[PDB]
């Protein structure tokens, strides 16, 4: 509908597509088998970003009050983009940068914003992978290192930090992070973290050395292992003592928070992180398929798996959440029993959870003075299930503590960190695709040089940038990417992709194109979502996102041993300078879209 | 260190894989 002259010149002819598959055998990569492409899409739409983020956001809002908005926006904003990206890649036979540049020369900014976004989400997820590897390397020890505390110079006093907190909390914050007390206290590089980061980048390079020539064989183990191990852990999680307690707890959501715009905004932005939309890897990967490949059926199959896996992983987390809360309730309970048995010297086993409050009174009446000094605890289990976990605690605090309480704890630790490592890797193949393909399409390195050279330099460059997260104050920096700074760009790119395919390229041409590729015009579901539903929803979510999420003062959680109510949470304000960083990390990619477009319409004059 | 020795083994096999893979490409002529 917007005037676009010269489009037919830039893009391949519809008749030329019939004479391209058997004559472009060289120069362009090809999937060996449909299975390789489907396993790549599985690993990028159900890697981390689905399996890592979703469960955290479930327990940070409400077990079931978040899945409802998530599954609504999956259908109405996610499936439509997923199909659109698959189809446009398959049609125009190019990556994100090739695709948007050919639909209109002013939209090369859309492709540069996807490469930067992909860069930034790769930098984030590979730090998470370096932590996962640290924990996998410490998982070959009968007593897992996070099961006990270190002693003092007297070798008779437990470390005060561990004593005040826990063996796990201390292994995370002190033995892994060696965390400082604020983002301003940079400290120095944790050498053992640096070795883990090098390991993460180096394994990624081994798998991505010749793009899909190498990543397509990697996905046979990397997109199949996670799903079997997540099935095993589902069974073990369900067989837990309190497992069902958490399972019932995520399927009884409070509806008072289903009316909270933050639940809608997080679900909004999670749909684009879950599917790896607006990164540009999906467009590149779909561009290597046959022109007669059914991209509609693929988008639907991937989607169904994405939604089903989101709800499945929420069951595996909450079974473990339920297990932790129940072993707390019991513990706390067993100590309230032990206070009056030690105060009134009652026979052990006489006072039980069944007969406790009665005994409290029977004893209070007997000796109220001898009952007053008996400090007790008020611990209902609904207060334990609804105890939110800040940061990466669900992985390195809740799941790690629960694995130590299981028998053969070292075999469950290795399976858990191998599952997460493969998910990380599968996701990292897409994010690397979304940085490598654009740099190939910017012709910045000598064409003569093998891709191996370009892939290697991206791995070294990003490895060196990731030294900031190896600092004493690294987690604090990684938590800035967890801010709205990590999401605004994704919402802007997704909108612009939808808008440009429907109004700059034309939805009518796009329907004739799909009709050519798969044999039928997309039905009225796709039409409504592509022309109104998806676009409007994306705009609204972007508008309200700034109304509250962006407006709210950026705060973060510090781990200070020297703090009153120490093992409890002290959120502070980030310095003024930090906010500038959030602006550049989110603004540059977003502003690349218009910035490049305005550059192109003042070079024309 | 157990973590260190496991790390070393993983690194070794990974770098060996990388070397084999790059050499495999050199072999491809
Ligand atoms: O800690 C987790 C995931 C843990 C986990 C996932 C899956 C499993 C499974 F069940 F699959 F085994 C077990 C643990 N996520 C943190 C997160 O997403 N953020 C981003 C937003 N905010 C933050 O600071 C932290
Ligand atoms: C941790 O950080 C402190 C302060 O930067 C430093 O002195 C110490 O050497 C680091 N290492 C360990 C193992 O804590």
């Amino acid at each position: 509908v917007l005037p676009n002259p010269g489009l037919d010149a830039r893009i391949p002819s519809l008749a030329e597509l019939e004479t391209i598959e058997q004559e472009e055998a060289s120069s362009r990569p090809k999937w060996d088998n449909k299975a390789q492409y489907m396993l790549t899409c599985l690993g990028f739409c159900v890697g981390l970003g689905n399996v890592w983020r979703f469960p955290y956001l479930c327990q940070s809002h409400g077990g079931g009050a978040f899945m409802i908005p998530f599954l609504i926006l999956l259908v109405l904003e996610g499936i439509p983009l997923l199909y659109l990206e698959f189809a446009i890649g398959q049609r125009l036979r190019r990556g994100s940068l090739g695709v948007w540049s050919s639909i209109h020369p002013a939209l090369k900014g859309l492709g540069l914003a996807s490469m930067l976004t992909s860069f930034m989400v790769g930098l984030y997820y590979n730090t998470i992978i370096s932590w996962i590897m640290w924990y996998l390397f410490n998982s070959f020890q009968e007593p897992l290192p996070w099961s006990d505390c270190p002693l003092n110079e007297n070798q008779t006093g437990y470390v005060d930090e561990c004593a005040r907190s826990s063996p796990v909390d201390y292994f995370w914050y002190r033995e892994t992070l060696n965390i400082s007390t604020s983002i301003s206290d940079s400290g120095s590089i944790q050498w053992w973290m640096l070795l883990c980061l090098a390991c993460a980048w180096s394994v990624l390079y081994m798998c991505t050395i010749r793009g899909i020539e190498t990543t397509g064989k990697a996905v046979y183990i990397t997109s199949t292992l996670p799903y079997v191990v997540l099935t095993i852990f589902l069974i073990r999680g369900l067989t837990l003592k309190g497992a069902t307690n958490g399972i019932v707890f995520l399927f009884t959501p409070n509806v008072t928070e289903l009316a909270q715009p933050d639940t809608w905004l997080d679900a909004g932005a999670q749909v684009f992180f879950s599917f790896s939309l607006a990164f540009g890897g999906l467009i590149s990967f779909s561009s290597y398929n046959s022109v007669h490949n059914n991209c509609e059926k693929d988008s639907v199959i991937v989607s169904i798996i994405n939604g089903f896996t989101s709800v499945y992983v929420a069951i595996v987390v909450y079974s473990v959440i339920g297990f932790r809360a129940t072993q707390r309730y019991d513990d706390c309970f067993s100590t309230n029993i032990l206070t009056l048995i030690n105060g009134f010297d009652l026979p052990e086993g006489n006072v039980t959870q069944e007969n406790f409050v009665d005994m409290q009174q029977r004893c209070n009446a007997s000796d109220p003075a001898a009952y007053a000094q008996l400090v007790f605890q008020t611990c209902d289990i609904n207060a334990f299930l609804s105890e939110a976990v800040e940061g990466t605690g669900l992985a390195f605090i809740v799941f790690t503590e629960a694995i130590t309480k299981m028998p053969l704890s070292p075999l469950w630790s290795v399976l858990f960190f191998i599952m997460l490592f493969c998910l990380g890797l599968s996701s990292m193949f897409g994010n690397m695709e979304g940085v490598v393909v654009p740099l190939q399409d910017l012709r910045v390195i000598p064409p003569k040089w093998p891709k191996e050279v370009l892939t290697g330099l991206i791995c070294l460059g990003t490895f060196l940038i990731g030294f900031i997260f190896t600092l004493n104050s690294g987690q604090y920096w990684l938590s800035l990417l967890d801010s709205y700074a990590g999401s605004i760009p994704l919402l802007i790119i997704a909108f612009c992709e939808m808008f440009s395919v429907v109004y700059v390229y034309g939805v009518d041409r796009f329907n004739k194109d799909i009709e050519f590729m798969i044999g039928h015009k997309p039905n009225i579901f796709w039409q409504v979502t592509w022309r109104v539903v998806s676009p409007l929803l994306m705009l609204i979510i972007f508008l309200f996102f700034f109304v509250v999420e962006v407006s709210q003062e950026l705060t973060y959680s510090i781990w200070d041993p020297g703090y009153e109510e120490f093992p409890k949470s002290q959120k502070i304000s980030y310095p003024n300078w930090v906010y500038v960083v959030v602006v550049i990390v989110a603004g540059v990619p977003s502003l690349t879209i218009p910035g490049y477009a305005i550059y192109k319409l003042i070079r024309n004059h | 260190s157990i973590w260190l020795i496991v790390f070393g083994v993983v690194m070794g096999v990974i770098v060996v894989g990388i070397v084999i893979l790059i050499f495999t490409g050199i072999r491809d002529r």
